[PDB]
């Protein structure tokens, strides 16, 4: 079968930007994951210099994923946004393309920098940067759904100099594995998602920011229940009395809650004890603020816009647009990876 | 995502008129205004029935629709086949729309099954294309269309316009029946969504002799713009009257650009 017009067809073809044409990334893959494969890159052409990341999409053709990250990515515009500057749609084996300004720097990255031996200015500013996104965001009807270290970008050296970048847009979702990050209430088997669980994810955060640790790390192990993920929680947080969460009776695994655990196990856990181990005070603005983050029920935890006016950020030193603040980036460059 | 006036669809793909009818020039050789106008509401209704096979809802339905007149207003209708282009919007509006991927099996079985079953006077021959050519013919709408996925439709203003008018229950359904036949029609790339949705609901108040003035004149919006979308309502209706889809189709197929071959 011939659908198209031969005339419409070569004309298309013969003008039809190709990646490989555009941009030189042959042997400069630096992140390889289930999202699929980024690229660091420079035009070929020669017109600038900048680098660029190429995100090579998991998969054939367009999946959910690929779809979801094109479509919202070409209409979202804020600084705290990775920008989809282009998209590339490869024929011949059906591979999507997609076009960014390249991020030297990442949070798991610089989380583990620290870890392997954290300024409280640049802490702050992160968190500013990472709540000004997700509100954004929020604002126009989107949920991330995957908050985590990996996907905040930092810039480097350049004109966006220490500007987060909320990156992967691959699970988001409209509203109108790993663990950590992830709400209770969903660890519980509550069916939708919603803003308060991006929430969640960014308290996590936080709390890692402050520390160096994943505040809930927890050994990897279908169904939305997880035992050891709720246990090492309940072991930060505590677990939480009748009167702090009433909806949690309402929760799918509410009885699987009340067959596997018992109140009594948790009873000197609280996320004081858990931070005045780290050297965080309880007294602080900061500590404050986070536990307004990792609040267990959701409809108690604080929203974005709430938290960007939290006095933490009144309190001295002010975030700053560049989280390095005019220092200098100690960080590593993102590395080649030449494996197969 | 959710602010229009900053939306793909609005910087876009809001065209201008007479832009637009002269692009159409290059099929208007073979075909009169009249009878692209018919070709055009052909093929929403198409879309509207595969979707009605699929069980999609009226918005994944309508994001389709979009998709389909979005690549007409650009592109010939000798350009790809019109009859794999419709499936195609509906695939890709299913994944848009959060619906997800429609089985090859099933969306092959639905364009099948709707030619024969609905349109097999203007039809005479079993769909020909597979899963190959939808998928094919899915990365040229992708790119196309400059990869603007997410569509506004007048139904969520609409809705919100009757709440606020304490006449949902009322109102509601025929100003909704009206913002489907906007479809028939060229409105959603003309025209900001809320502006058909305030239009359709006019025509409901008239139909249904309810005095809206008051409501309508405390709006801050432009009143003649309003009219003008009003004027094509009141039009198709018109067109809708005199037009027997059954009885002209198939001529008015025949008549249509087809693709060229290869050399
Ligand atoms: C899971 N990671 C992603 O989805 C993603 C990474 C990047 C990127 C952009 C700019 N520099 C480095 C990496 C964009 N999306």
């Amino acid at each position: 079968m011939e659908f198209m017009d031969y005339d419409f067809k070569v004309k298309l073809s013969s003008e039809r930007e190709r990646v490989e044409d555009l941009f030189e990334y042959e042997g400069c893959k630096v992140g390889r994951g289930t999202y699929g494969h980024v690229y660091k890159a420079k035009r070929k052409d020669g017109k600038d210099d900048k680098d660029y990341a190429l995100k090579q999409i998991e998969g054939t053709g367009i999946s959910m994923s690929a779809c979801r990250e094109i479509a919202l990515l070409r209409e979202l515009k804020h600084p705290n946004v990775i920008s989809l500057q282009k998209v590339f749609l490869s024929h011949a084996d059906r591979k999507v393309w997609l076009l960014f300004d390249y991020a030297e720097h990442d949070l798991w990255h610089i989380i583990k920098f620290h870890r392997a031996s954290l300024p409280r200015g640049m802490v702050k500013s992160l968190l500013y940067q990472i709540l000004d996104g997700i509100h954004y965001l929020h604002a126009n009807w989107v949920l991330h759904r995957d908050l985590k270290p990996a996907n905040i970008l930092v810039m480097g050296e350049g004109p966006e100099r220490g500007r987060v970048k909320i990156a992967d847009m691959g699970f988001a979702r409209l509203f109108n594995v790993t663990f950590w990050y992830r709400a209770p209430e969903l660890l519980l088997g509550a069916r939708h998602y919603t803003k308060a669980i991006d929430i969640w994810a960014i308290g996590c955060i936080f709390a890692e920011l402050l520390t160096s640790e994943p505040i809930f790390h927890c050994r990897q192990e279908s169904n939305p229940y997880h035992h050891d993920q709720l246990d090492r929680i309940f072991n930060v947080m505590g677990f939480p009395a009748d009167k702090d969460w009433e909806d949690i009776k309402k929760m799918p695994e509410h009885s699987t809650l009340m067959k596997d655990f018992r109140r009594n196990t948790y009873t000197n856990c609280s996320l004081i004890k858990y931070m005045e181990k780290h050297k965080v005070k309880p007294d602080s603005k900061a500590f404050h603020l986070l536990q307004k983050l990792l609040t267990m029920d959701p409809i108690k935890r604080i929203t974005s816009e709430q938290a960007m006016q939290d006095p933490y950020f009144l309190e001295d030193p002010l975030p700053t647009s560049d989280v390095f603040a005019g220092c200098q980036i100690p960080y590593p460059k993102r590395e080649f990876l030449t494996e197969e | 995502a959710g602010n229009f006036w900053q939306s793909s669809h609005y910087l876009q793909w809001i065209l201008d008129k007479q832009d637009l009818l002269k692009e159409r020039q290059k099929d208007l050789k073979f075909l009169s205004e009249e009878e692209y106008w018919k070709l055009q509401i052909f093929f929403t209704n198409v879309i509207q029935a595969l979707g009605e096979h699929l069980k999609l809802r009226q918005q994944v339905i309508a994001t389709a629709t979009v998709y389909f007149k979005r690549f007409y207003a650009r592109y010939s209708l000798k350009s790809i086949d019109p009859v794999l282009m419709a499936p195609t919007c509906v695939f890709l509006a299913s994944k848009v729309e959060e619906f997800g991927v429609v089985s090859n099996t099933r969306l092959i079985a639905a364009a099948t099954s709707v030619l024969k079953t609905r349109f097999s006077y203007a039809f005479p021959k079993e769909f020909p294309y597979r899963m190959n050519h939808i998928l094919e013919c899915e990365f040229y709408l992708l790119e196309l269309m400059d990869c603007c996925l997410i569509v506004y439709h007048p139904y969520r203003p609409l809705l919100q316009y009757v709440q606020d008018m304490g006449q949902e229950d009322m109102l509601l359904p025929l100003a909704w029946r009206i913002v489907n036949d906007t479809y028939r029609t060229d409105l959603c790339l003309l025209y900001p969504p809320f502006m058909i949705a305030l239009a359709c609901l006019h025509v409901a108040c008239v139909v249904q002799q309810k005095d809206a003035r008051q409501w309508f004149a405390e709006l801050s919006v432009d009143m003649e713009k309003i009219l003008e979308i009003i004027r094509v309502i009141l039009k198709l209706y018109e067109q809708w009257k005199n037009f027997d889809e059954r009885k002209e189709m198939a001529t008015i197929l025949s008549k249509m650009p087809k693709p060229k071959p290869p050399p």
